[PDB]
């Protein structure tokens, strides 16, 4: 029997016990709340400048002759020519977008200029060839390069020594002394497919690797090799590429292979297949330029990528053994303010099946803990409590009354 | 629809209520007692809807008529309680109200804990619509207020009690009901809804919840209210009244961190000790104390604050070299710099670099009146005499935050005040200022009186000179010293006023009108006198200094005004515009947060000369309180175009920093550093910012406000005026020759400190959970009013916004309030 | 084993 | 009879005008600029009218 | 660096008793509020271009916004339109050579394109939406226990903002990720609505299905474009709650639509610790599965701290219960520890539905305070959807 609150019965519960300052106080919180609303639209909108340039550097008198006498230029690239009697040539320019069209030049450009391929500006009316054009750099991939080498060296990456040694020989060594590969006359490999569990060390071994590069390093993303449009994630590999054979030891680093690395498979009903053939393009391009490669799950890399005709070398990035752990863990605590005789060899037996990241934060909550107690010094006391939340708080069950068995 | 027993319950009403259509003898006397029980039985129940409210829907009209002619004795009466009741839950106040008036009385405790509230709501509403034309409607309206209150007393809701007795106006009752279980709950919610209230009931309420800590003798939250309402007489009772010494010693500490002093009798025992307490002479040994046990005692470097090493000798950054070598060691008691071969340090300043030099000789060593005074032994007399105003304003410096019986200021001071050299008089005026600030003593303040009208005296003489007496009678509106400065303002003329230096002759009227908004009406008559704009200027900047505090949301809507205006002789009156509402907001938590959007609002849609000010506007609203959101207001006007909001923005950085070492503000002061080394003006400030940031290696803070933030300083707020308002014009003033002024700062100069005594004094370290501050008003029972606990052990420090707590029960201290020096009383109730 | 699939959309 | 002629001819007049774009608010850029994006083609920054 | 956009809380009222005091604060913050809205209007009101005029009459109208590519000389870029074709548009003087970048979104004439003015802060109505602008409304003293849980949460996201000097005066760097997994209802996104209603950095928040969009390459672009956000807004925290809808384990998937979340996994898990470090951005997931996720987004250096949120304990569960029935009227027999003590895993969204039915309860006899039956008999109508599933009396 729930009975339904009857209009008279509302009427008293909401009246009857009020607190007389309800009515007004509700009134109070519901005028804020409206002020508040009317308050930001008179100002919510904030101006956003456009980039305007200082007063002193305007030619508005020119400006609007820039704007009056010169004309768009379309952006198109020959395909042809056709060179009709070899002097009435009949080019045929590539519009992008709108369509083929068999143009032919404005007086003012030279017809021994516009060599068959490159990159012509025509004019939108007639598409007569006006003005040739610099090849294209394109505006992601010539900032995928890095050009600010990574701060972290060779001797940040510890616990990988045999390694790294197998890297310095397909990356470095190969690229600096192209004398010892020539003796012998082994054909250096030209990749490297570094694979380990997660956090073992494989973009550090690969920031290291271009903190002495000596080379053009370019960090392929992953993200901008799939595009919406179609086939403009191949346009992007061999723009990139392509930007590589023009510079002199220029090394390529594909991080995350598995984005446009995915084993193949036919799903030409969707825009996947878009991305395999942006890898077709990338195995076709591989197969003086180096290329490099992480992946964190080798497996669902397609096997024709991992033969050795384009990967010629596979790393593996396994967890460091003792004496590599207690190698790690110094170099992230060369920085850190620890009391001098920490047993690292003590905190490396005690960190088994650990990566070189997880000792990284053990390093890292060493300190929290001794950030939470106001000790500025990271005692030996605190790591065992660090052990104890980074890796065993974490690592499995394997508890006291499971563990009275093991003595 | 209803059931058995509500259907029925309807009838039954229904029968009792139309049984009174005639006058049958046994319809009026039988009915009315019917819905007497009915009607109390359900209401005199648990928050139940009240069934005979629901089902009685009938009109009084014909009960109300013949309630007149029938029985108009008790016959007529009891009808009243039952449409009165009726009334509650309907809408019929006016009626609600007088059928208890006139009605049957019995009690109100008969009707319900709803009704009682009810009567008390309608009381205080016809109470209010009650004016003075009639006190006849009051006396039964004070009556009813006479029982009602009681019943809340008991019921917990002390709430609505206090809340009851303020709607009246009259809260004097408070005193008599109140239990010994309910002074805290009451005492602290008028402490709390004092600062919004309104003049003058806010006054009234800080008397009355201050008696109300008097009739259970608890002495020293007496005292902190007592200087809240800034009333000395109230804290002379007391101090008269505590026949406990110990209490009278903890009281002379309260009022010795507020710089108040009155003259102690010679009947009262322990004289010296509280004279000395008083004098504040027993503070630089716990300050030195303070520093041994924090293992502070080695004074720092300027080139190690800056860190040279990290970033990627002209006369101007040797002053910043100067002043950082200031407030960084400042009350360190030793400067690896200004103490060694300061001959050599000054040579380098060109006259106003000597004067900036010598007088932070005196602020490196404060609140030693003999080893600063002796380490004021080997410059003033300088081959260049110039720099003799540079250890006057040492001289007037050290003896500022303290007061010696020996009165040292004046004696050293009045010989060179009148000094005909120009400078020599500026360190003169100025540094006594600084000493004898708030002392009101009128001796300093009539030989100062000579100096506003020695014309030979050059306006800079005569700026200081005004700003030196105001700073004297801070808040006190010395009628001698008010009437010379009100005199003298007056005999101004036109032309002389113009110059920038006459921007401080107003700022001299205020300071002595600091927390007293009654009185500035008629010393805004007075001024109306001169021209504008100074008339116009002053009347604002006089109008500031009236409301210092008061959270007077009229006179901040009066000062958006100007702010608003959008017009040169306007900008100043503007400039100090933005500047009030700092000042005037700055006291509520609730308003004070409010400003800042205000004062944003005024730079993206304000003016040069307001953008200018707003800068400087949130340095005083979080003096010694690095609140991000503030800092970073500051940062991202830390670039700007204009030299004057950059400096200003710099400065800010520096005061809402000062004192707290913060890392991120240090690590964008550095970062400014060297986005404007190449404009000395900037650098020159940037480097003084992280000079502010790390005052007294953070063991000071500037904060104008103590006891739980809710005790004001009032000496304290006159220099933070002096300098933010002479930096509304930085250039001439600060930029200028004037780099003196920055030593307006030392009269709020204070420690922040934990540091725990036993009973003797000596340093008990007691584990102290202390963390943020969390208000215990309106909180039942024993409320946390820390959070973020993190046990310190004694000596603590104590950024601002926290409060400390005696975590061991094993001591009660005397004051309530862990803030400052504390005498903590070994608890008899604690058993080991 | 049976598999349903989702879909992307290449502009 | 006028009236309804003057409702028939006006729409007429109205009814040549050409139908206008629909397109999203990115954001509003300053007082008289408000950046939208016409369905097919890309950004734009527009001005408003004074209603 | 446009410094950290922070919320706009209005400051808080509290007592909550709806006492007098509460009023008052409510009114001065009004009152200030009146006056703040007085000086926006009387500003324009009281507020009442020769050499813009000039400016905008070269533009014109519209002006259209595509991607620069290439400054072929000073005054001359490509541009493609917003079509995807090109352009050998002209730079005019007005432009500013310098903010002039190849990748920039450039403002063009219409008639005869020309480069006329750059457009920054075109980030994606789709990101942009993404920032939490009024702050909510919980602080982290409507939490209740979860001191440690807190603790751990308060040393990534806040300290690390406040107390600086500590980390690097220690050498640590401040831990910077932390996944908020636990069995739903504990308190999660509370915890998370916490530290949005008391930091100052600008605190974006997800929901782990909105960067998943149809198109191939709108999916890992709207994470790059997050980050590009946060990182440009200074101190920032993204709040990626739900994350178990994108990173899941990844698998060879013979579907192209699962091929594509996954590759929106791989681009937040590049654009947390890859290459080119990442500055100062702070991100908190939430999960209640941590079992599903995979071994690399959680992988120390992500996600460095792993606070995990177990079903409320018995002195936690008081201290809910009051949390919740803090703004209540109890009865004088309304002892809560009758329903606190018994095992039943009550979640601490369990705790406000027995609240939130117990006052419900209370409506039905007709009463504003509930009494301790209202509890007992709310405790069985909200703990359904649990029913009773555990062993038979086989252990002793
Ligand atoms: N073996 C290691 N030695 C030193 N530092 C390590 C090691 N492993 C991880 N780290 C730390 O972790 C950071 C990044 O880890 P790592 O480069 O292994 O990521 P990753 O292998 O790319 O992970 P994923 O494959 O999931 O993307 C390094 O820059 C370093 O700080
Ligand atoms: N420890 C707690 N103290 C106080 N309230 C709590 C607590 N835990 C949960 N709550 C309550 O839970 C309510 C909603 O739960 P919450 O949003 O925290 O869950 P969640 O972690 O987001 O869950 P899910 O896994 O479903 O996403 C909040 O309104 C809050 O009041
Ligand atoms: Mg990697
Ligand atoms: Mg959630």
């Amino acid at each position: 029997p729930i009975r339904a609150l009857d209009e008279g019965d509302i009427a008293l519960l909401k009246t009857y016990g009020q607190s007389t300052y309800s009515r007004q106080i509700k009134q109070v919180e519901d005028d804020i709340q409206q002020l508040l609303k009317k308050i930001n639209e008179l100002t919510g909108i904030k101006e956003s400048d456009t980039g305007l340039a200082p007063p002193a550097l305007w030619d508005l008198a020119a400006d609007k002759q820039t704007l009056q006498s010169e004309q768009p230029l379309q952006v198109a690239r020959c395909t042809k020519i056709i060179n009709a009697d070899s002097e009435d040539p009949k080019y045929i320019i590539n519009v992008k977008q709108f369509a083929k069209f068999v143009v032919d030049l404005s007086d003012q450009v030279a017809p021994t200029d516009i060599e068959e391929g490159m990159r012509v500006g025509v004019d939108r009316n007639k598409y007569q060839i006006h003005i040739p054009l610099p090849p294209k750099i394109d505006p992601t991939v010539t900032m995928m390069q890095v050009e600010e080498k990574p701060d972290v060296t060779y001797s940040d990456v510890g616990g990988c020594k045999e390694q790294i040694e197998k890297l310095r020989e397909v990356v470095e060594t190969p690229l600096l002394h192209p004398e010892r590969f020539v003796n012998l006359g082994i054909e250096p490999p030209k990749g490297v497919l570094l694979f380990g569990p997660p956090g073992t060390g494989k973009t550090l071994c690969a920031r290291a690797v271009a903190n002495r590069t000596d080379a053009c390093f370019i960090r392929v993303i992953g993200s901008e090799l799939v595009q919406k449009y179609v086939g403009e994630g191949a346009r992007m590999v061999r723009e990139l590429f392509e930007m590589a054979r023009t510079k002199k030891a220029c090394l390529i680093f594909f991080d995350e292979i598995d984005a446009i690395g995915g084993a193949r498979f036919d799903d030409g009903a969707g825009g996947d297949n878009e991305v395999q053939r942006t890898m077709l393009e990338l195995i076709n391009q591989l197969d003086n330029i180096k290329v490099l490669m992480a992946t964190n799950r080798p497996d669902t890399l397609d096997p024709a990528l991992m033969r050795p005709g384009r990967l010629d070398r596979k790393i593996e990035f396994s967890l460091p053994d003792l004496e590599g752990r207690t190698h790690i863990f110094k170099i992230h605590a060369r920085s850190m303010s620890v009391e001098r005789d920490i047993r690292f060899e003590l905190l490396a037996r005690l960190c088994p099946n650990s990566t070189g990241a997880e000792i990284r934060s053990v390093c890292t909550e060493a300190g929290m803990f001794a950030i939470r107690a106001r000790r500025k010094i990271a005692t030996e006391k605190d790591f065992l409590e660090a052990v104890n939340k980074v890796i065993k708080s974490y690592a499995k069950f394997s508890a006291t009354p499971r563990y009275m068995t093991y003595n | 629809e209803l059931s058995e027993e509500d259907k029925q319950l309807q009838d039954e009403l229904e029968m009792l209520v139309e049984r009174l259509g005639e006058k049958d003898t046994s319809l009026y006397r039988p009915a009315l007692e019917e819905l007497r029980r009915q009607i109390r039985s359900s209401t005199t129940s648990m928050t139940s809807v009240p069934k005979p409210l629901k089902f009685l829907r009938p009109h009084y009209g014909k009960l109300k008529e013949i309630y007149e002619n029938m029985a108009p004795g008790e016959n007529k009466r009891f009808a009243a309680d039952i449409i009165s009741v009726l009334a509650m839950t309907m809408s019929g106040e006016r009626e609600c109200l007088k059928y208890r008036l006139v009605g049957s009385q019995e009690e109100l405790a008969s009707w319900g804990h709803e009704y009682v509230r009810h009567l008390a709501g309608e009381v205080a509403k016809e109470w209010q619509e009650l004016d003075d034309a009639e006190k006849v409607q009051r006396e039964p309206l004070l009556t009813l207020v006479k029982e009602i209150v009681p019943y809340n007393m008991a019921h917990n809701a002390e709430h609505e009690a206090c809340d009851l007795l303020m709607e009246i106006e009259q809260v004097d009752m408070l005193e008599k009901d109140i239990d010994e279980n309910a002074y805290a709950k009451v005492c602290l919610y008028l402490t709390s809804c004092v600062n919004y209230v309104p003049e003058p009931e806010n006054s009234a309420l800080l008397r009355c919840a201050l008696g109300v800590f008097r009739k259970f003798s608890r002495f020293p939250e007496a005292l902190r209210l007592a200087l809240m309402l800034n009333d000395m007489e109230l804290v002379e009772d007391i101090f008269t009244s505590c026949k406990d010494v110990v209490v009278q010693k903890q009281m002379a500490f309260m009022l010795g961190r507020h710089g108040v002093f009155l003259e102690l009798s010679e009947d009262v025992e322990e004289y010296e000790d509280l004279t000395e307490i008083m004098s504040n002479v027993q503070l630089n040994s716990n300050f030195l104390a303070l520093a041994r046990e924090l293992d502070i005692m080695e004074p720092k470097v300027p080139d190690d604050i800056y860190k040279t090493h990290l970033e990627n000798d002209s006369a101007r950054m040797n002053l910043a070299s100067s002043f950082v070598n200031g407030f960084v060691n400042a009350a360190f008691g030793q400067d690896k710099l200004l103490t060694d071969d300061g001959n050599k340090w000054l040579y380098k300043n060109k006259d106003h670099g000597m004067l900036s030099a010598a007088a932070s000789l005196g602020m490196i060593l404060l609140w030693d009146v003999d080893g600063g005074l002796t380490q004021i032994d080997k410059y003033l007399y300088s081959s260049e005499d110039y720099i003799k105003s540079g250890a006057l304003l040492a001289c007037g410096i050290v003896n500022s935050g303290v007061r010696n019986e020996c009165d040292p200021a004046l004696a050293l001071l009045s010989d060179y005040v009148l000094h005909n050299s120009n400078t020599m008089r500026l360190g003169s005026i100025f540094g006594l200022g600084l000493a004898y600030a708030g002392s009101n003593r009128e001796d300093v303040l009539t030989l100062l009186l000579p100096v506003m009208g020695d014309s030979k005296s050059s306006m800079e003489v005569a700026g200081v000179t005004a700003l030196a007496c105001g700073m004297i009678a801070v808040g006190s509106c010395n009628g001698d010293v008010t009437s010379t400065i009100l005199q003298t303002i007056m005999e101004k003329s036109e032309t002389e006023l113009k110059d920038t230096y006459a921007r401080w002759l107003p700022l001299g009227l205020g300071l002595n009108h600091l927390g007293k908004g009654e009185a500035i009406e008629a010393i805004l008559a007075a001024l109306e006198v001169v021209s504008e704009p100074f008339r116009s200027f002053a009347n604002t900047l006089v109008d500031v200094c009236a409301y210092a505090g008061s959270g007077n949301v009229l006179k901040v809507q009066q000062l958006l005004h100007i702010c608003s205006e959008h017009f040169a002789d306007m900008g100043a009156h503007q400039g100090v515009a933005v500047l009030g509402i700092a000042l005037i907001a700055m006291g509520e938590e609730i308003g004070a947060e409010m400003a800042l959007r205000t004062f944003g609002h005024l730079l993206r849609y304000g003016e040069p000369t307001l953008r200018r000010a707003v800068p400087l506007a949130l340095a005083l609203i979080s003096v010694s309180n690095p609140r991000l959101n503030i800092l970073d207001t500051l940062s991202k006007f830390s670039h700007d175009a204009d030299p004057e909001v950059s400096y200003n923005s710099i400065f800010a950085m520096g005061m809402v920093g000062s004192g707290t070492n913060n890392a991120r503000l240090a690590a964008m002061l550095r970062q400014l550093a060297q986005y404007h080394a190449k404009d000395p003006n900037n650098l020159f400030m940037v480097r003084l910012a992280q000079g502010l940031t790390h005052l007294g290696k953070g063991t000071l803070t500037l904060c104008p406000y103590h006891s739980d933030r809710q005790l004001m300083s009032q000496v304290a707020v006159a220099g933070l005026l002096t300098v933010l308002v002479s930096f509304l014009d930085v250039r001439n003033i600060i930029l200028g020759k004037s780099h003196y002024v920055l030593y307006g700062l030392v009269a709020a100069m204070q420690p922040r400190m934990l540091v725990t005594f036993d009973e003797e004094l000596r340093p008990l370290p007691v584990s102290v959970r202390v963390g943020q501050a969390v208000d215990v008003v309106g909180q039942a029972g024993k409320p946390k009013t820390i959070t973020g606990f993190q046990t310190h052990t004694t000596p603590v420090l104590l950024a601002h916004g926290e409060r400390a707590e005696l975590a061991t029960e094993e001591f009660l201290p005397v004051t309530p309030i862990l803030e400052g020096f504390v005498i903590l009383r070994k608890n008899p109730n604690y058993d080991l | 084993a049976x598999x349903x699939x989702x879909x992307x959309x290449x502009x | 009879l006028n009236a309804k002629v003057r409702l028939l001819r006006e729409e007429l007049q109205l009814l040549q005008e050409q139908g206008s774009y629909v397109g999203e608010v990115v954001r509003a850029m300053d007082k008289k600029k408000v950046l939208v994006k016409v369905h097919p083609e890309g950004k734009f920054v527009v001005d408003v009218d004074k209603n | 660096t446009k410094g950290p956009d922070a919320a706009s809380k209005l400051p808080l009222v509290t007592p909550h008793t709806q006492c007098r005091l509460k009023l008052l604060k409510l009114e001065r913050i009004k009152d200030y509020l009146l006056m703040e809205e007085e000086f926006i209007r009387n500003q324009e009101q009281m507020k009442p271009e020769e050499e813009r005029s000039k400016v905008d009459d070269l533009r014109g109208t519209p002006m259209s916004v595509g991607t620069l590519e290439e400054i072929i000389d000073d005054n001359h870029a490509i541009v493609s339109t917003s079509v995807g074709s090109e352009h050998y548009v002209s730079i005019l003087s007005f432009v500013d050579k310098d903010l002039l970048e190849p990748g920039c979104s450039v403002l063009l004439n219409h008639k005869v394109h020309a480069v006329i003015g750059v457009l920054m802060d075109d980030t994606d109505p789709l990101v942009t939406v993404m920032k939490v602008e009024k702050a909510p409304q919980e602080t982290y003293a409507d939490i209740g226990g979860l001191d440690n849980q807190i603790q751990e949460i308060k040393e990534s996201v806040e300290l690390p903002l406040t107390h600086p000097e500590y980390y690097e005066e220690m050498g640590i760097k401040p831990p910077k990720g932390v996944i908020l997994y636990g069995p739903p209802g504990t308190g999660k996104t509370l915890l998370a609505k916490a530290v949005a209603n008391q930091t100052s950095a600008t605190f974006l928040r997800v929901v782990g299905s909105e960067l998943i969009q149809k198109y191939l390459g709108d999916g890992p672009k709207l994470v790059r474009e997050l980050f590009r956000v946060a990182e440009e807004h200074a101190p920032s925290i993204v709040f990626i709650d739900e994350i178990d809808a994108i990173g899941t384990k990844r698998y060879d998937s013979n579907s192209g639509g699962e091929r594509e979340i996954q590759r929106t996994m791989l681009e937040l898990l590049n654009q947390l610790d890859g290459f080119d470090s990442r500055g100062d951005v702070k991100v908190i997931m939430a999960t209640n599965r941590i079992e599903t996720l995979d071994p690399a987004l959680i992988r120390p250096g992500r996600i460095d701290r792993k606070i995990e949120f177990p079903l409320p304990d018995e002195k936690t569960k008081k201290r809910i219960f009051q949390i919740h029935t803090s703004r209540m009227t109890l009865a004088d027999d309304v002892t809560l520890d009758d329903l606190i003590m018994a095992k039943d895993d009550l979640s601490g969204a369990d705790i406000k539905a027995i609240c939130t039915e117990a006052g419900l309860m209370a409506l039905r006899e007709r009463r504003m305070k509930v009494t301790n039956e209202d509890f007992k008999k709310s405790k069985e109508n909200v703990l359904y959807k649990k029913q009773e599933g555990t062993p038979e009396g086989l252990y002793l």
